[PDB]
RNA sequence: CGAUGUCGGCUCGUCGCAUCCUGGGGCUGAAGAAGGUCCCAAGGGUUGGGCUGUUCGCCCAUUAAAGCGGCACGCGAGCUG
RNA sequence: GAAUGCCGGCAUGAGUAACGAUAAAGAGGGUGAGAAUCCCUCUCGCCGUAAGCCCAAGGGUUCCUACGCAAUGGUCGUCAGCGUAGGGUUAGGCGGGACCUAAGGUGAAGCCGAAAGGCGUAGCCGAAGGGCAGCCGGUUAAUAUUCCGGCCCUUCCCGCAGGUGCGAUGGGGGGACGCUCUAGGCUAGGGGGACCGGAGCCAUGGACGAGCCCGGCCAGAAGCGCAGGGUGGGAGGUAGGCAAAUCCGCCUCCCAACAAGCUCUGCGUGGUGGGGAAGCCCGUACGGGUGACAACCCCCCGAAGCCAGGGAGCCAAGAAAAGCCUCUAAGCACAACCUGCGGGAACCCGUACCGCAAACCGACACAGGUGGGCGGGUGCAAGAGCACUCAGGCGCGCGGGAGAACCCUCGCCAAGGAACUCUGCAAGUUGGCCCCGUAACUUCGGGAGAAGGGGUGCUCCCUGGGGUGAUGAGCCCCGGGGAGCCGCAGUGAACAGGCUCUGGCGACUGUUUACCAAAAACACAGCUCUCUGCGAACUCGUAAGAGGAGGUAUAGGGAGCGACGCUUGCCCGGUGCCGGAAGGUCAAGGGGAGGGGUGCAAGCCCCGAACCGAAGCCCCGGUGAACGGCGGCCGUAACUAUAACGGUCCUAAGGUAGCGAAAUUCCUUGUCGGGUAAGUUCCGACCUGCACGAAAAGCGUAACGACCGGAGCGCUGUCUCGGCGAGGGACCCGGUGAAAUUGAACUGGCCGUGAAGAUGCGGCCUACCCGUGGCAGGACGAAAAGACCCCGUGGAGCUUUACUGCAGCC
RNA sequence: GAGCUAGCCCUGGCCAGGGUGAAGCUGGGGUGAGACCCAGUGGAGGCCCGAACCGGUGGGGGAUGCAAACCCCUCGGAUGA
RNA sequence: UGGUUCGUGGAGCCAUGGGGGAAUCUGGGCGGACCACCGCCUAAGGCUAAGUACUCCGGGUGACCGAUAGCGCACCAGUAC
RNA sequence: CGCGGGGUGGAGCAGCCUGGUAGCUCGUCGGGCUCAUAACCCGAAGGUCGUCGGUUCAAAUCCGGCCCCCGCAACCA
RNA sequence: CCGAGGGUAGGGCCCGUGACUGGGGCGAAGUCGUAACAAGGUAGCUGUACCGGAAGGUGCGGCUGGA
RNA sequence: GUGGGAGAGGGUGGUGGAAUUCCCGGAGUAGCGGUGAAAUGCGCAGAUACCGGGAGGAACGCCGAUGGCGAAGGCAGCCACCUGGUCCACCCGUGACGCUGAGGCGCGAAAGCGUGGGGAGCAAACCGGAUUAGAUACCCGGGUAGUCCACGCCCUAAACG
């Protein structure tokens, strides 16, 4: 059947991008927690050009 | 006249289409003065605040003249009567001798190539424009404004009119669509006449799909719910309500006046 | 009750006898034929359909007879639903 | 030592289940330490509106090559999408960006919000939408509309040359738009040819033949040619297009009425460029040569594509913005702009490979899911359907044998057909086209593919229409008529309704419980009630704001009913809603009679009665398509029986019509009638309706239904009642190799006994040790700390005239 | 968190081929003028058959599956809500 | 209405959203309703070290652990997944 | 089986809970009006209060046991 | 070839019959009431419409077969 | 044909006043309604009676008749338009063109039906109050369809002289 992943680069972007998290304070508190964590990556990397 | 159909399929055995022979060889309108880019959106910034609105066809807005107190004195020529999606009534697409093209609310009786104008002055004939004072008492008229030089907002949905009734200093008394006696200011303008395509009525929809047409969506009713949705879901095999009918935030909906009390507009209404 | 699947049906049977038939027999208000009633006896047999989920039962047409009951109202790691 | 404890390890089942589609394999040769699995050749099979080719998304080294086999591969592996290394992705013209706007996002101004933040005209952002200049060939082991070859275009910038008032983010025009049906000419694509090109071929009985086989194009500027789209031309007047315009709109005289002319595309032609089969020979993993000076032509079919902003009809009435033309404003007119010509300048990112899949989404090389385009040929009425097949690609990464039960999938069956069963569940029968021919009933459309029939192949003769061609040939579609041949059978294989009668429910197409319910449920036109005068009612938000609606009573919200026909009775005492400037009560507050506390006192401080005080409730009316409700007991007619009739008690009033043993009927298989050999079902009746009933509508209703019930015909393996055959497993051999479960076990029957159902205790009987294929009675077999039940002063969702609050409104 | 799913907004795409033959139009018939009736034409429709496509009706398989919803046969809709 | 031990309590004090609304030392607040007396303070402007808290960081020590412990990580771990 | 309600002149209902008095309508009887019946008018009769018990000074009434009648309930399996 | 008829399939008309139901006619002395004939005690009749155990009542208009 | 005449003949549009009902303002009280008699009902929450203003619907007093017109059904305030029949005079025109009429077609009171509007008065049904043995009747108080307009059906009658 059709799961729930529908992979689409500017989707991903749009909504978890560094940029999205930076927009509010719930997101901006999101790379304070990951980075505290000691996160390699704190927002999921989407790629191509 | 209302179109008919034979039932050459369900549905089509009762359906009934509007006449269009009013409608001038004019079907597609006129940029310049309209149309608009319009917004089609059942909902608010968010949620839905109007249920079952949606889907059905696009449509282009005509920019009506709802305050024709600018060309006073300035008669038109009646140059075509088109369709409006976005209205009950035709428009009327009116020649301004000044260059300018507007389009009018269409009323009963408007020929093409008559001679139309508004104004203190204006010979009282249907589709004129005058302030409400100057215009013979007992004569029917439309677009009538609520207060003056803020537009045209009673009576304008097809075939419908309001009567002057008598006045009383600087107010007129009207007798509205609905059948309210209301005073309305003298200084406010309306154009004689009714409004026409008075057969609006007798339009049979026909099968459901017509009415998605028109963007109605589906409406269901609070007994199909449940308990969580509506005050009338549940309980068992068919219901009978068990409570005052009420909508589904509570309130009552048989007889519950709902017009607030306190609104200064009172002193001006005189009917039901 | 940290689970013993619960009616009926189908399939497979098997056991009791307080025996429906067939075999043996005493009494009969048993002429004979056919009955009635009790005793002995389970070796084997104990039909096909209409109705109802039905068990049961009432019918239809037969039969030597159309037996009763137990086996977790026998049998769902066998089936059905 | 136990916690269905936690982590780790190793056991058991067990060499057991499986090895992922029943499209399928065989052989010779090569390589290698090793080959069913790699390479090659021949043979065979499968796909072919794909299982073939091209885009996009996603993926991200998976592409090419060399060297490899520990692991990954459900077996093998010399192979690989795996390991190591190196190589590989070339653009002003394709896509995206130095262009535009849509929803939506952001957001200066501004409005709002404890803070965080929310709203928001302008503008900015935002694309499979608009705008937008490259086609064909050749090369790489791997890239090409990118490199190369040919041919052709676009922007800029600088010059010359000739024109003109040039000139804005501003005005106007344009861009610019729906659905269905389409005309004319073309192209793509395809079919055919005695004509042209071509290596070769006579087999196996005959054919050296107008023979078989293969192939007979592509792109292409200017200029034409042919189709077709676009568009009137002047002169006045001018108050509108938010300044100004010569532009645009409007008004008026003229000249056109036409595509005449201007244009703008599509197609054809075109300078030139390029390709070019079978077959044969080679050595590649694959390609190279020759065939070739290849020829490169004529008919015919023909789009859904092109001309395209084409046409007609219809109603539900069909984006914006820039580029583009034009108008003028500031200004500048040694400026600038338009045209022709050279010359120069032309950036950033993607480009490999997979792409219906072993490379994306499903933990996997997973039988699932994934948008767009091309998708040949014959035959079947047509087609994207079906059978075979081009090109192209596969045989699905375990095999070998065997020929038990049993299971899956499939084929046939005497005689009989529903006797099967909860149910004809399943399966059969039927099946396409053409032509005859069709009942009730009906809303006059239907019911209708009703039912039921006949024709269907091949050959010869005669004949009638078109289309392309000149009015003709041919080629191409449709037809008619007459004789004749063969078979059991002519839509000879594949695709392709079983039918009828009759109830119930719902009008109908539709919708739904993604993953057990597709329905009689939801929806639906339509009806009615009701609220709403516009800053509408109502809905979301604390607000601002927004939806309603850029709507205005023929409108919008809410409720119920649910096409349509006929209809929807009586009850307003209770509850609700509506209407009542009276009265009773009623909070804050006003008011102070009167009293109290301290003060030597002036004072200060408290209570505090009358009375004035809203809504609300009470109270008075209305209101049932508002919540709802719509009786009991006696007696009576000249056979009985029954009761039109009377009496009486009670109510706010005591269910009318219509319907009725029902999707309602307990007693119930009510009682009659019908179908049957027989009928707890069904149908028609009666009415004693436990417990119908008129918009939670009543009674009907043609048409409709993968709805539920009853019957019949047709037909059949459902059955009597089974039998045989097929293939995939099952079994044996080789390779790989799990699982839940598991206190330990050396794990028999009976009769007892035991917590009351014993392999394990007693007694007796039976019983050599170990497997394998099978059947499932048992180990109260596995699986889930019972869902039912109860318990817990455990939890949740829902309700209301439970309590207490809150929003909300008054 | 709406890359699944439910609704809506914006912007694109898709639906082979067959039937049936509504209004309208044209002609004729009729009439004072009509209504109306015949042909021919026309191509309407939550019309019909049926692929693609979107579904999921019945049965069988599957049940440590190919699959945490699948496969086979059968079936609903398919110019429209 | 909050705060204080103070939950309306005899309920002051301190802060305050609403209404009314002064005075400048013979002025004003407080000492738990209120009043008299005796006392204490001087609101409606602001700044002010030190003692006090904590431990990402460096150091020191441990009747603290010794790779199932000790930080989740003694090991390129906030990684693989 | 369980629950709670009901038996009163000839008929249908009151009277009980706050025990002492049994009343209402119809009917029946006698008389009148009428030619005659009814209607109407004037007069009158008529109740072991289901039975068994006792509580009281006294029971239709209050309490128990039966007897008929009416109505509801009988669920989760 | 046609062809008596036979078989199959579906229609049209008529006759008979059927639980039950509708009204009708008729049958000396059963029930309820008084509709009409006298102004029949509400003039009657009437087409239509609604309602009622029944005659019938009432609405609308009409009629003289009434003043 | 010419020249006239009378008429509630028909269709559409428009318009007048009387009265009823309702609302509003005034002034005003204790009863008003109604019948054979009553009661329900309306009324101190300010009725009835009276004045003033407003809205709305319907029917047209007097003229008016035993009268007029139409083929009937039927038609009655006034005005205008559109229009049918009709009678008189003059004897000018045509010249037998005439009468009737199965069917057909059109019209057709009231009630009723459909869709929409309208709804003051009246009023089937329905509800109350009396009356009666009982009244689903007659009398009284309320009151819905309907009565009114448009359009479309319906086709009856003591449609009668
Ligand atoms: N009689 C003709 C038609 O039927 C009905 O009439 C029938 C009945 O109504 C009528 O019944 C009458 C009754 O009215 C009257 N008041 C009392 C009388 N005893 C009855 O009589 C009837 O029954 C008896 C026995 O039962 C028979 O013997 C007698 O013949 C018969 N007429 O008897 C008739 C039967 O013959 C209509 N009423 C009458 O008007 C109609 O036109
Ligand atoms: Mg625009
Ligand atoms: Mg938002
Ligand atoms: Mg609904
Ligand atoms: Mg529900
Ligand atoms: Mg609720
Ligand atoms: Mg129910
Ligand atoms: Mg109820
Ligand atoms: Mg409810
Ligand atoms: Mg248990
Ligand atoms: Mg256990
Ligand atoms: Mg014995
Ligand atoms: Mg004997
Ligand atoms: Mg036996
Ligand atoms: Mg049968
Ligand atoms: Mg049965
Ligand atoms: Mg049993
Ligand atoms: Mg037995
Ligand atoms: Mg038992
Ligand atoms: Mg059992
Ligand atoms: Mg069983
Ligand atoms: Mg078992
Ligand atoms: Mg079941
Ligand atoms: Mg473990
Ligand atoms: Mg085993
Ligand atoms: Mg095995
Ligand atoms: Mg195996
Ligand atoms: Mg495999
Ligand atoms: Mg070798
Ligand atoms: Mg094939
Ligand atoms: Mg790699
Ligand atoms: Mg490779
Ligand atoms: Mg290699
Ligand atoms: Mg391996
Ligand atoms: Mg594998
Ligand atoms: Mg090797
Ligand atoms: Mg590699
Ligand atoms: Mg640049
Ligand atoms: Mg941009
Ligand atoms: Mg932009
Ligand atoms: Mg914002
Ligand atoms: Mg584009
Ligand atoms: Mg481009
Ligand atoms: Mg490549
Ligand atoms: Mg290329
Ligand atoms: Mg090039
Ligand atoms: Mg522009
Ligand atoms: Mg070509
Ligand atoms: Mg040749
Ligand atoms: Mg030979
Ligand atoms: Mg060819
Ligand atoms: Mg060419
Ligand atoms: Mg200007
Ligand atoms: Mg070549
Ligand atoms: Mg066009
Ligand atoms: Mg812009
Ligand atoms: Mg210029
Ligand atoms: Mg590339
Ligand atoms: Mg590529
Ligand atoms: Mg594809
Ligand atoms: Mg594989
Ligand atoms: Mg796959
Ligand atoms: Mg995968
Ligand atoms: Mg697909
Ligand atoms: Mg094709
Ligand atoms: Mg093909
Ligand atoms: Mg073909
Ligand atoms: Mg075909
Ligand atoms: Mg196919
Ligand atoms: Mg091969
Ligand atoms: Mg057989
Ligand atoms: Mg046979
Ligand atoms: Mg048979
Ligand atoms: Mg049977
Ligand atoms: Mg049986
Ligand atoms: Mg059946
Ligand atoms: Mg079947
Ligand atoms: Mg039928
Ligand atoms: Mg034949
Ligand atoms: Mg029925
Ligand atoms: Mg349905
Ligand atoms: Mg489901
Ligand atoms: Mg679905
Ligand atoms: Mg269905
Ligand atoms: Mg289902
Ligand atoms: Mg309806
Ligand atoms: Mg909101
Ligand atoms: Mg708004
Ligand atoms: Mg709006
Ligand atoms: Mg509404
Ligand atoms: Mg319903
Ligand atoms: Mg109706
Ligand atoms: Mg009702
Ligand atoms: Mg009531
Ligand atoms: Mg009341
Ligand atoms: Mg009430
Ligand atoms: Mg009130
Ligand atoms: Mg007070
Ligand atoms: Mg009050
Ligand atoms: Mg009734
Ligand atoms: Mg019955
Ligand atoms: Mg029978
Ligand atoms: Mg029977
Ligand atoms: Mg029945
Ligand atoms: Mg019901
Ligand atoms: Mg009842
Ligand atoms: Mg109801
Ligand atoms: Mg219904
Ligand atoms: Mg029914
Ligand atoms: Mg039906
Ligand atoms: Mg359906
Ligand atoms: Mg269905
Ligand atoms: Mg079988
Ligand atoms: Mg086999
Ligand atoms: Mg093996
Ligand atoms: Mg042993
Ligand atoms: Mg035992
Ligand atoms: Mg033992
Ligand atoms: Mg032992
Ligand atoms: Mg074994
Ligand atoms: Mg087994
Ligand atoms: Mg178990
Ligand atoms: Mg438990
Ligand atoms: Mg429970
Ligand atoms: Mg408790
Ligand atoms: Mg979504
Ligand atoms: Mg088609
Ligand atoms: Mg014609
Ligand atoms: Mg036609
Ligand atoms: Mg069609
Ligand atoms: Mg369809
Ligand atoms: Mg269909
Ligand atoms: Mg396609
Ligand atoms: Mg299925
Ligand atoms: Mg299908
Ligand atoms: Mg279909
Ligand atoms: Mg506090
Ligand atoms: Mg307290
Ligand atoms: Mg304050
Ligand atoms: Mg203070
Ligand atoms: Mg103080
Ligand atoms: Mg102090
Ligand atoms: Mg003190
Ligand atoms: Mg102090
Ligand atoms: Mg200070
Ligand atoms: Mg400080
Ligand atoms: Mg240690
Ligand atoms: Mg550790
Ligand atoms: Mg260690
Ligand atoms: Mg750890
Ligand atoms: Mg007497
Ligand atoms: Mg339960
Ligand atoms: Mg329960
Ligand atoms: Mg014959
Ligand atoms: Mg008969
Ligand atoms: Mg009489
Ligand atoms: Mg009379
Ligand atoms: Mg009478
Ligand atoms: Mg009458
Ligand atoms: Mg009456
Ligand atoms: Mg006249
Ligand atoms: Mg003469
Ligand atoms: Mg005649
Ligand atoms: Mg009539
Ligand atoms: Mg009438
Ligand atoms: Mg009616
Ligand atoms: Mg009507
Ligand atoms: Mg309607
Ligand atoms: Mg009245
Ligand atoms: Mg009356
Ligand atoms: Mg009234
Ligand atoms: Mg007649």
């Amino acid at each position: 059947m059709k799961r729930t992943w529908q992979p689409n680069r500017r989707k991903r972007a749009k909504t978890h991008g560094f940029r999205a998290r930076m927009r509010t304070p719930g997101g901006r508190k999101v790379l304070k927690r990951r980075r505290q964590k000691g996160r390699w990556r704190l927002t999921p990397a989407v790629r191509k050009r | 006249a209302v179109k008919k159909f034979k039932p050459y399929t369900p549905s089509r055995r009762f359906m009934t289409v509007a006449d269009f022979s009013e409608i001038t060889k004019t079907e597609p309108e006129k940029s310049l003065v309209k149309p608009l880019k319009k917004t089609g959106g059942r909902n608010n910034q968010g949620r839905i605040t109007v249920r079952f609105r949606g889907g059905g066809h696009k449509r282009l807005y005509r920019i009506i003249d709802f305050k024709r107190w600018d060309k006073v004195g300035i008669p038109a020529k009646v140059a075509a009567i088109e369709y409006d999606p976005n209205r009950s009534a035709r428009i009327a697409l009116l020649h301004y001798v000044d260059g300018e093209k507007r389009y009018i609310i269409a009323p009963d009786g408007l020929q093409v190539g008559q001679q139309v104008v508004a104004g203190p002055d204006a010979p009282i004939q249907v589709g004129n424009a005058l302030p409400l004072r100057f215009i013979p008492v007992g004569t029917v008229v439309h677009a009538v404004e609520l207060e003056p030089k803020k537009g045209a907002k009673l009576a304008r949905a097809a075939g419908t009119s309001a009567q002057i009734q008598g006045r009383e200093g600087d107010y007129v008394i009207l007798r509205l669509p609905s059948g309210e006696l209301r005073k309305v200011h003298g200084e406010c303008y309306a154009t004689v006449g009714a409004v026409g395509n008075a057969d609006h009525k007798n339009i049979v929809l026909g099968k459901a799909g017509r009415s998605r047409w028109l963007g109605r969506r589906p409406h269901v009713r609070g007994a199909a719910m449940n308990p969580v949705d509506h005050p009338h879901g549940g309980g068992e095999g068919r219901a009978p309500r068990g409570r005052p009918p009420a909508s589904p935030w509570g309130w009552q909906t048989k007889g519950l006046k709902t017009r607030k009390r306190r609104k200064p507009s009172s002193r001006f209404i005189i009917a039901r």
